[PDB]
Order: C-alpha cells, then structure tokens, then sequence
C-alpha cells in the first residue's frame, strides 16, 4: 500500500494512497427563447379570436 | 488566490445558501455584521477564505454570492434576517411571480424577462475578482425556478464566461417533502439542458437526508431547517479545501480532474459520517476506522443506492478533525478486505485523502453534536444511476399519458423537448451501464 | 401573487358568498364594521389576499356583489356582516332573470355586465399582484348561472393570464326551484369546461343527504346546506389565507391538480360534519374526509379513480401521525389512485383550527367519479330536451335548439374523457 | 393487510407462494406496475432493484438477492471459486474447472460435449456412485432458503434425480446414461416414479448396501459446501442495513463419487421444486422468509458454525 504525494501544512495534510494500478451561442439561445414567445403569443391570439366569435 | 462566485436559485438554493453562509461565517470567525477580528490585512487580501469573501475598506467581509428567486418571500427573510448586513442589496434579486412548479414558466416565460438583470449582477461580482475560477450553483431539480431558471443561467454562464468551471449543488426530489407532482418533468428537463454546462454536480436526495435526520438526530418530522443545516455541513466539507490552506481540491478544476474522468458522468456520490444528536446525553466518540467504515454504508449516503453493485472511477476522503495519515491507511486496509470496492479496469484503485485539523463547526442551538472527527467521502460510483432510473421511470409513467404536459406547452415549450430530454437520459443511463458492467 | 378578487352572483352566489365572508372574517379577527380585534399576528400576515386595507385600519373585502334583482342584495346589506362590504361594489339590475340562463347570458345580464367589469377593474388595479378571480354562483338559476358564466368569459378576455376559480353549486330535484335547472346547468357546464382553471363542484344533492342522513335534520333549509358550504370554502382557502412553507397559490393548485385542462372539476370533502365536544383523532379525520358520506359532490369515489388529491389538516396535531395516516389510506386503497401520476396525494397542516372545532380536515379531489354528477344532469336534461319541453322560455330570448345540442355534446364528451382515465 | 405483486409467470414455486398468500385474508395482490407493495415476487431478468425501498410508509421485501447471479451463472461461479480466499483454487469439493470463451475425461457447458478433444470446461467424474440394482448415475438437488437476516435454511427433503440406463466408460455420446436431468430422460420411471428417489429411501439404500447413513456419508459435506458458498458472497449481497430487504430460494446440485465424496456441480437461482414437495416448501417460504418480515394474527435445518480458531 503506497502512500505518495504527501503534502503538509499547519492547518492540515493531504496524500494519495494506491492499492493497485490499472455549448450553444448567444444567437441560438435568444432565438429559441423567442420562438417560445411566438408560440405563446399565437396561443393567446387564438384565444382572443375564439372569444371574439 | 482565485475567487469563486456562489449562485443560489429558487427557494431550495436560497435557504441552503443561507445555511452554508451562516456556517462559513462561524468557521472563519466572521460575524453577522461582517467584521472578522482575526483578519489583519484590512481592506483586501489573497488568503484562502477570500476565494469566497471580498473585503471593504471599513473591514466588512462580503459573500461572493447572488441569491435569485422569482418571488420575494424567501429572499425577504434574508433581507430582514440575522445576516442582513452581511449582504449588499444588489446581490439579492427577486421578481413578483414564481414559476408555479413549471420548468417552462421559469425557463422561457418568466426566465426571459429577468436573465439580463441577473447576469449583470453576476458581472458586478466578477469584476471585483483578480482571477475568477468560476461558479458554485445551488438549486432544486424539482422547483420551476430552481429547474427552469437555473438551466437558462447555466446556458448563459457558458457563453459569457466560457473558460470557467461550474459546480452544481442539486436537490433531487423526494415525495416525503415535495410540494408538487410535476418534479419528475422538471428534473429531467433541467438535467438535459444543464448536462453539457455543468463540470461536476453533487446530488442530494431529500429522501436520504430526511432519513438521516429521523434515524440519527431523532427528529420526529424533519423541517427544511433540519435538512438544510445537515446539508450545509456536507457542502462545507466539500468546499473547505477552497477556503483553507491545503493541497487537495484547491481549485474548481481539481474537483473535475480528481472526480470526473468521463465528463457526462459527473455526479459524485457524497457520503458523510458521523451524524450525532446534540440531545444525546452520553455519546462515545467515534474513531477514524469507525467513520471511514461509515462511508461505505448506504444509510449515510446523500443518495440511497448500492455501490457494491457498481464500479468506482474515483474516491476522495475529506477528513475534518483529529486524523493522521497512518490512521486512515490502517482503516483503508481493514475496509478493503471486508467490503466490495471494485474499480474500473482503466482507473487506479485508490483514494486521494485530504485532512484539515480543525474539527466540524456546528450552529449553536442546532441539532448536530460537536465531534472530534468527521469525514466526507466523495466517490464517483456508477451506482448513482439508480437515482436516474427511478426519476426516469416516474417520468415515463406520467408522460405516456401526456399528463400535465399542456401546462408546459402553454408557456411556449414544445412537446418535442420532453422526449428529447428523456432520450439524453436514456443515453445517460446507458453510459453508466457500459462503464459499470 | 397574493390578491384574489371575489365575485358573488345571484341568489345562491350571494347567500353562500355572504357566509364565506362571515366565516373567514371571524378567522382573521375582523368585526361586523371592519376593525381588527384579534390576538395572533398570523391572522393579519396574509389578510391582503382577500381584504383591502382602508382609511383608519379598516379591512374591506375585495368583493363584488352581483345580481339582476335587488332582493338578495338588500338581504346581504341587512344581514350580520353586510356593513363591511364596499358599497360601490353592490352592482344590481331591477327585473331579475326568472331562472332563465338566456336572460342571464344574452339579454338582461348583457345590459348589466359592463358595470360589473368596471368594479372588477377598479379592484384589479389597486392590487399589488393579482393571482385571479373566484366566483360563487349556482348553475341552476339564471343570474349566477348565465350571467355568471358571461362575466367569466369577459374576465378571461381582459385578464387572459390570471386564474379563474369557481365555487359552482350544482342542482338537484331533492332541492329544486324549477324544472329548467338541468337546462341551465348544462349550458353553464359547457362554459365552465372552457373558461375556468378550477371548479369546486358543490352538489346540492350531496348537501341534502349530509343534512338528512348524517346530521339528522329531517327538514333541511338552505341555511343548513350553506353551513356545510362555508366550512368547505373555509377549508379549501386555508392554505391561501395562512402561512408558512407551502407558498400555495391558485396557479400552483391548477398546475398540480389538473393533468388535463378540461378535467378540472374538484370534489370537495370535509370532516367532521357539523351544525362538537369530543375532538377527533387524526385516524378519524383521515377515515372521514375520504368517506363518500363526507363528500360535497354526490359521487361514489369507489366508482372512479383519483387523479390528484390535496388534503388540509387544521389544528394542533402530530405531523408524524398525519403522514402515517395519509400514507395508510393510499397503501391500503392503492387501486383507487392512478398509478401513472406518482405521489398524487399531497397533504398540508395549519395550526389555526376553524371556529368551533379543535381539529378538522378538508379534502380536494380530482376524481374521475365526478362523471356521475355530469351523467345525472345529462339524463335530466335529455328527459326534457328529447320533447323540446320548456324550450320556448329560451327561444324567446333568441337562443336556438342547436346551442342546446352543442352543450349536451360537450358535457357528454367531458364524461367520456373522465371515463377514459378510469380505465387507463 | 400486506400487499404484493407478481412479475414471473413461470415460477411454479412462487405461483404457489402467491396462492398460499391470498388464501389467508391478510395479503392482497396488486397489478404488476403498482409501486405500493410490501412484497415483490419479481422477474428472472432485469429485476429493477434500484426502485425498491423508496416508497415512504412501506417496508419492501423481494424474492431475489441482487448479485446472487455470481453464484448461479457457471462462468462466474468458476471465477468466484478460483479468486476468493475462503474457497481457494485448492477447493476440495469443486470439480477442477477452466474458462475460455467462444484418466483425462472432461465436460463442456454453459448441447453438451463429453470427450478428450473438443463457456466452461470441467473435469468429468469418471467413477461416480452407482445405485444397485441398476448400475446407474444420479445427481442430488438440495433446496436452500436465505432470509432477510442471512439465515441459511436447508430444506430437509432433497431429491436424487436418477438416470435409468447403466453407466458406460467406453461410450460417451449416449446422454441418457451420463446426464441425469429430469427433462433429458423424458426407462423413464422403471426403478422409481419419474426418476426421483427421496431421502428416506436413499438413506435405507446406503444403510443396507454401504453400512452408512445419508447424514454422515453425504449431508455433512453438502451442509459445508452450502454454508461455504453463501458466507463467501454474504458481504457482496447482504441486505442488512439496506433500504429494501431480500430473501431468495436456491437449488444446489451435487454429485457423489464412488468413495462417497460430494462435489458441487452447479447452483441455481430460479429452481423448481419436486412435485410432492411444493406444499411443504412453499408454506415454509411464507413462514420463514415472508411472515418473519410481515407477521400475522420446523421443516428446515439452519446452517451455522462458529468454530473458534
Ligand atoms: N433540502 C431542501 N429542499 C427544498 C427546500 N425548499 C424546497 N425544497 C425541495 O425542492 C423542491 C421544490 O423546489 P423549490 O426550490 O421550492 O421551487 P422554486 O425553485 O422556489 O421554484 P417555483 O416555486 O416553482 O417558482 C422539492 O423537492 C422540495 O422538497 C429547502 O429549503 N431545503
Ligand atoms: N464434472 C461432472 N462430472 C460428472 N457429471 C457431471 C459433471 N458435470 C455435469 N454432470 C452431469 O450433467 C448433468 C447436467 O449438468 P449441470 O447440472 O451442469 O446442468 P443443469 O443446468 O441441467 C443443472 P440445473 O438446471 O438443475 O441447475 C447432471 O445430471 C450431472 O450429473
Ligand atoms: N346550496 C344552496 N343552493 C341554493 C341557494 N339558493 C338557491 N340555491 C339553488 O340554486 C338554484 C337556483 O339558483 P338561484 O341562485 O336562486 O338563481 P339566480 O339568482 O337566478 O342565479 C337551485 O338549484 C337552488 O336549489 C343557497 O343559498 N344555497
Ligand atoms: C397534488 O396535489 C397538489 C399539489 C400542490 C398543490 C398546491 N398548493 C396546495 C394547496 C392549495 C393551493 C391553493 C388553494 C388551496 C389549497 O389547499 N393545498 C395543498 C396541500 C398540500 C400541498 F403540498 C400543496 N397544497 C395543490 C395540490
Ligand atoms: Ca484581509
Ligand atoms: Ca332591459
Ligand atoms: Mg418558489
Ligand atoms: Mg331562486
């Protein structure tokens, strides 16, 4: 059981032990936010057209 | 040193930030007004704790935190509460109307109208930093804001700060404490949209934490106060190496390098011991062997699952208190001969240890007992896909009937994004199975 | 989201609506003239949801009182709490509606509606963040039914993004003003399916039976039925009127209760049923609220399946015991809750009990058994409509037989749709 | 009023456990995709162990031990024996066995090949024990039930599944005399009904023919092999301190050689019981495995041995 890379300081210490070896853009985003505002606004227009009838 | 910005979104994120920042202040000796007697470099510094706190000329220590809720009531409790002077008004951002437990309302509808206000307040903190590392993001998978608004923020954070690391702290939904039926939809939706934008994510299953509170703290019916105070000890264990002198996990890139070799598989299981009731009159203090062994009990994990029927790609023992290397190796030696700790063929079967001599701090008049020594194990095991399968099944069940889908579509979203998100998860589960068998 | 705007329409709308303001004003420590003489700060913390603050710290109900005749609304002003309502919000016609839907919707009520909408807009404007509207009305007469559903349609046009709630009193031959009720109700259900997010179905059949069988009132008055209505209304608004973790609003309720948009007809239930000395144990509340005898809609929940449930316990009690008992009925009657909405029962507890009782439970259920209610009204409707009986009252105000046929078809579709999920 | 779900339609055993449970008054059955069960009676393939024990208010029990496949697939059983120190490569009761992928007689299996020329290859037991009058091979089948506490319950009735054709050294291709499986035979029932000799009979045969008993000559070694195999994997499969609990029924298959030495052939994860022994076994499953977890309003030997060394 080999206990390598031992580092010590006054607040603690650390080491490894080994038992055995072996993004969309600002355009694309502002676009598809707005396509969901299109469809939101279509849906509301269809409601107000139905209510007009 | 390199500075870190903590971002708290939704009720869950905000209340958990409160709990963390309270604990951070007790740990470093900072007080509710922001004064830190022990700090001698007045008006500035490049100490370890400055990664999380900035300084004013008056001597105030100010979180590198942004709280964001689409409704004001929870952030109002920070504004009018015990640590009110600690924060600057521009760090605390509120709307008038929540996301009503709807990912799509928080992401597309109400999200859109506030994303530019939030990114501007984040830039106000980023511009006080000599070398920003990146972000710790706190949120629920199940809330409409926590799920929906978080994923739009993560998308933008990648565009505006492309070189920086992003860590997630995520509350996985639990029926015991859950105030909504559509959290499975919200959780798969946000997990898909956030997956490429997060570098390392720590899931916390409210089920696990709630049972830890019943079983180990003898709390009849755990509040959020109880759950969160426990969660902040875990969070604090994980972030301590960013806030203190040491040589393990000293920056956010090292969390990714130590815990995440395969980058989609970036959900490390936290295990934590010991959790002991402050009302226990007589407590026999546990030893290194006992608490290192406690880290391989499922009952102490942040997500209930069975690591024995899975494989590890990394393990990390973060000790707090009276611990020395030779006690750890002696404990690791014992434990290896008893338990089933099968690693993947390409990774070295090993442990990266980190010890800090200062024992855990506990909130006065809290539920947790002070202890001589504690440990948080961070292991990337394939067993955590159990959590995805459950959440995926629940989604399949509801989605087969199209149940509740109309609320999402009505906020502009497309029925297609449901199966798209669910196919990514189908693939995610299949990745874990390849590596695991 | 806090402010709700309440509208009460017609005889029934204003009778039950008066009792609601009587019940909740006592719960929030407001007196017959409008002053606060309470004791707990929890009483005033969300008083803003239903009341406006006025000159001299008076609290004024955000309430619009609508009728086509002044009979009922002179009674409301006469009655115990009448002097609290804002006098400009009393909007009334003269000739009434003669239990005729058409007069409410198309002729008499059309004349009056634009004045009601001016008061609605007045109350709507001086609101920090309006969540929506609740209407009290019956479906069986002409004003609350026809005019009420006309209002709803107009409110939706002007405020298409706000929530619409109804407490809608469904009619019964057991408590019956006229033979045309099934007609009026079927015309209003057709409106409610399209233009509300949530409807509490208060069946007068169920209130009569609770009064007769379970409360030993041999000859039940409307006062006895409305005693049950205002206790149910008190219960299903508790989570909006008090704290403190559940950030409960009308939209959240709509999102979690309504998996399919047309299926938003809720069966309410209350325990214990009253008109006592021994307080009920949590097991008993839990048995009682789920009992058919305790439902405000005359439907056997064993004949259907629960899509979603919301339960609200009032009093000082162990939340440990409340979860245990709420999990017991689910685990012991699991066939009756749909497997394809996991965790469909959500429970909440509030420390303030209602006047009289030390502890109580209110139930809100979107069960598929509600179809039985719409089937009952569909049958009474057809009995008459197949011989076009009583139609001349409606065709004389310009309505056509085709409009009745349409409406009969929408309701029968609703019934088919509820029947679809009982077998899935 | 406990609840259960059934998800293996082929289980003859758990068809009977299902029937015995209903005929009680205290156990209701549910539809297979209802989550709200106390007892799962699960499936042979892809049992979703990661969904159990996450239903608040229910204790959940299942009739399989996750990981127990490492004892029941032949390839992995050979790997477990060779690699585990507590049953080493020098294991006296397991036939010398080797794995390569797709007196010196061998057998190959996972279509079966017995030869010297040519999955797992295994030494063939050239001189087995033979029952007279007959001159014929057999194999023993022991049923074992591990409960939620990891008590190992051997069932007192085993069964010899006999061959009914004289055994042959020089002729390996004839399968009725070399392979003693209950299917492969159907002289099917000449000496005993359906090629089954139970223990009372086989004991008397040993008494009369060999001057010993079944207990001393064979059963001690069976009890040692069962206890050794299950205590080996206990740490890997125990459900003590776990959020759901497991029991499971296993079938161990043995061969006795001519000098009365028992050898483990194979362990079986979904065994079927013998026709006579259903009622007694399936009742005992309910007693010991199920009703211990869910109490209402012996036939096993318990395997335990704490020798101090
Ligand atoms: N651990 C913990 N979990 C919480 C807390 N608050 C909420 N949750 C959980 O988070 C989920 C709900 O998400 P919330 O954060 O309340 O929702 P939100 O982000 O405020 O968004 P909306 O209310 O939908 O606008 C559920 O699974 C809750 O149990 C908390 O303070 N601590
Ligand atoms: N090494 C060996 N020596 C002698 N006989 C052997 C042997 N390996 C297998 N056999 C015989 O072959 C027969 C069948 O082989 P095996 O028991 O491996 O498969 P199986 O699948 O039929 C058992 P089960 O289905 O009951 O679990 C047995 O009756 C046994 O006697
Ligand atoms: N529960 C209850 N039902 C009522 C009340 N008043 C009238 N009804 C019922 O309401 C229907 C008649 O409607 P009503 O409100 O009088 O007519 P409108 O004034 O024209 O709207 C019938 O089904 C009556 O039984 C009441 O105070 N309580
Ligand atoms: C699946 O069922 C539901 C889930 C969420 C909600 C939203 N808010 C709410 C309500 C509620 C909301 C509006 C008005 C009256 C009310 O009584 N009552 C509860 C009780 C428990 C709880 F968890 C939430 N509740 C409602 C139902
Ligand atoms: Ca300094
Ligand atoms: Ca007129
Ligand atoms: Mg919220
Ligand atoms: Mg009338």
């Amino acid at each position: 059981m080999e206990v390598i890379e031992l580092n010590k300081c006054t607040s603690g210490q650390s080491f490894e032990v080994i038992l055995k070896p072996p993004d969309p853009s600002l355009e694309e985003i502002q676009k598809k936010l707005e396509a969901a505002e299109e469809r939101r606004k279509y849906q509301e227009a269809e409601l107000l057209k139905h209510l007009a009838e | 040193m390199r500075e870190c910005i903590s971002i708290h979104v939704g009720q869950a994120g905000v209340q958990i930030g409160n709990a963390c920042w309270e604990l951070y202040c007790l740990e470093h000796g900072i007080q509710p007004d922001g004064q830190m007697p022990s700090d001698k470099t007045i008006g500035g510094g490049d100490d370890s704790f400055n990664t999380f706190f900035s300084e004013t000329g008056a001597g105030k220590h100010v979180p590198r935190a942004v709280f964001v809720d689409l409704e004001p009531t929870v952030i109002d409790e920070v504004r009018t509460g015990t640590y009110r002077q600690l924060f600057h008004p521009e760090q605390l951002i509120t709307g008038k109307e929540d996301a009503a437990n709807n990912y799509a309302r928080g992401h597309y509808t109400i999200g859109k109208e506030i994303i530019d206000l939030v990114l501007d307040r984040i830039r106000k903190l980023a511009d006080q930093c000599t070398g920003l590392q990146g972000f710790l993001v706190f949120h629920s998978f199940g809330g409409g804001t926590g799920s929906g608004f978080t994923s739009l923020l993560m998308e933008r954070l990648s565009v505006d700060y492309g070189k920086k690391s992003k860590l997630e702290f995520s509350i996985y939904p639990a029926p015991q404490v859950s105030t909504a039926v559509v959290e499975p939809y919200n959780s798969i939706l946000t997990t898909h949209t956030t997956l490429e934008h997060s570098d390392c994510a720590f899931m916390v299953d409210n089920e696990a934490i709630y049972d830890i509170c019943r079983r180990n703290l003898d709390i009849e019916r755990p509040t959020y106060t109880n759950l969160n105070r426990l969660i902040s000890q875990i969070v604090s264990s994980i972030t301590a190496s960013l806030r203190f002198d040491g040589a393990l996990n000293v920056d956010l890139t090292e969390f990714q390098t130590n815990l995440v070799p395969y980058p989609r598989i970036h959900f490390p299981l936290a295990t934590y011991a010991p959790v002991i009731s402050a009302e226990k009159a007589y407590h026999e203090q546990l030893s290194v062997a006992e608490i290192t062994n406690a880290c391989f009990e499922p009952a102490n994990q942040m997500v209930k699952c069975d690591p024995r029927h899975g494989k590890y790609m990394a393990c990390c023992l973060l000790y707090r208190g009276d611990v020395v290397p030779k006690d750890v190796n002696a404990a690791i030696a014992t434990i290896k001969t008893k338990r089933s700790i099968q690693f993947v063929d390409w990774c070295p079967t090993g442990f990266k240890v980190g010890i800090n001599y200062q024992p855990p701090t506990v909130v006065p008049g809290g539920d947790l007992a002070k202890v001589q020594r504690a440990v948080c194990m961070l292991s990337n095991t394939t067993a955590i896909a159990e959590a995805w399968a459950r959440l995926d099944h629940k989604f399949d069940l509801m989605y087969a009937k199209r149940a509740f889908v109309h609320w999402y579509v009505g906020e502009g979203m497309e029925e297609g994004e449901f199966s798209e998100a669910r196919e990514d998860m189908a693939a995610l589960e299949k990745d874990y199975e390849e590596v695991g068998v | 989201m806090r402010e709700i705007v309440h509208i009460q329409a017609g005889q029934c709308g204003n009778q039950i609506g008066a009792k609601f303001w009587e019940v909740i004003s006592d719960e929030h420590g407001i007196d017959p003239t409008g002053s606060y003489h309470g004791d707990s700060d929890l009483q005033l913390e969300r008083i803003n949801v239903y009341y406006n603050e006025a000159t001299g710290n008076k609290y004024v109900p955000r309430a619009i009182l609508v009728d086509l005749e002044p009979g009922t609304m002179d009674s409301v002003r006469s009655g115990p709490f009448g002097q609290i309502f804002r006098p400009d919000n009393f909007v009334f016609g003269q000739s009434g509606a003669g239990n005729n839907w058409a007069k409410g919707h198309y002729t008499e009520g059309a004349e009056l509606v634009d004045s009601v909408l001016d008061v609605v807009r007045k109350e709507s404007e001086s609101c920090d963040c309006l969540q929506g509207f609740q209407l009290t009305h019956s479906l069986g007469g002409g004003t609350g039914s026809g005019m009420g559903t006309l209002l709803i349609s107009k409110i939706r046009e002007e405020y298409p993004d706000r929530i619409m709630n109804t407490f809608s009193v469904v009619p019964s031959p057991k408590v019956s003003d006229t033979v045309v009720e099934p007609y009026n109700a079927t015309l209003s259900v057709h409106q409610l399916v399209e233009n509300t997010d949530e409807t509490y179905c208060i069946d007068n059949e169920a209130l009569y039976d609770i009064c007769f069988r379970t409360l030993k009132l041999t000859t039940p008055t409307y006062g006895d039925l409305n005693h049950l209505v205002s206790a149910t209304m008190s219960g299903v608004t508790t989570c909006l009127r008090f704290p403190g973790q559940l950030n409960a609003d009308l939209r959240k309720l709509a999102v979690n209760m309504v998996p399919f948009p047309r299926l938003h007809f809720f069966m309410p239930g209350f325990a214990p049923l009253t008109s006592q000395y021994r307080a009920l144990t949590v097991p008993e509340l839990t048995q009682q609220m789920f009992d058919s005898k305790n439902m405000m809609a005359a439907c056997d929940p064993r004949h259907g399946r629960y899509l979603t449930v919301a339960a609200v316990f009032r009093g000082r009690m162990s939340m440990k015991e409340v979860d245990e008992q709420m999990l017991n009925v689910q685990n012991k009657n699991s066939s009756y809750f749909v497997e394809w909405i996991p965790n469909n029962v959500k429970t909440a507890v509030c420390d303030i009990p209602p006047r009289g009782l030390k502890m109580s439970a209110t139930f809100i259920g979107n069960s598929t058994a509600i179809q039985e209610l719409f089937k009952r009204i569909s049958e009474q409707f057809t009995a008459m409509f197949r011989r076009k009986a009583f139609l001349h009252w409606y065709t004389g105000e310009g309505m056509d037989e085709m409009e009745f046929t349409e409406a009969e078809s929408n309701m029968n579709d609703l019934v088919s749709e509820y029947q679809q999920y009982q077998d899935a | 009023m406990y609840t259960f779900v059934v998800r293996d339609e082929n289980s003859s055993v758990y068809a009977e456990v299902s029937r015995l449970l209903l005929a009680t008054g205290q156990w209701k059955r549910l539809r297979k995709d209802n989550p709200r069960f106390n007892l799962m009676l699960g499936e042979r393939n892809r049992l979703p162990f990661g969904r159990l024990g996450h239903e608040p208010g229910l204790v959940q029990l299942v009739n399989y031990y996750r990981g127990a496949d490492k004892l029941c697939r032949k390839a992995s059983l050979v790997k477990l024996i060779k690699t585990s120190p507590e049953l080493s490569e020098s294991c006296t009761w397991f036939p010398e066995s080797y794995v390569i992928y797709p007196g010196n007689v061998w057998i190959a299996k996972s279509g079966i090949l017995i030869s010297s020329e040519a999955h797992v290859i295994q030494k063939y037991l050239e001189k087995p024990l033979l029952l007279e009058p007959g001159h014929r091979k057999f194999d023993i089948r022991s049923w074992v039930l591990v409960d939620h506490l990891y008590n190992i319950y051997l069932y007192r009735e085993g069964v010899l599944r006999t061959s009914s054709e004289p055994y042959n050294s020089a002729n390996f291709q004839d399968k009725t005399c070399h392979l003693t499986n209950h299917c492969i035979q159907k002289n099917y029932g000449r000496y005993e009904e359906g090629n089954e000799m139970f223990f009372e009979e086989f004991n008397q045969y040993l008494m009369d023919a060999l001057n010993t008993t079944l207990e001393n000559s064979i059963l001690l070694q069976i009890k040692h092999i069962i206890r050794s195999c299950l205590m080996c994997i206990e740490p890997a499969i125990s459900t003590k301190h776990l959020h759901y609990q497991s029991f499971q029924l296993f079938g161990f298959d043995f061969m006795v050689d001519e000098e009365l030495k028992v050898w483990l052939i194979e362990v079986n994860g979904a065994p079927a019981c013998a026709q006579k022994l259903y009622a007694e076994l399936c009742q005992g499953i309910v007693d010991v495995a199920i009703s211990s977890v869910f109490p209402l309003a012996s036939i096993f030997i318990k395997l335990h041995h704490h020798h101090h060394h």
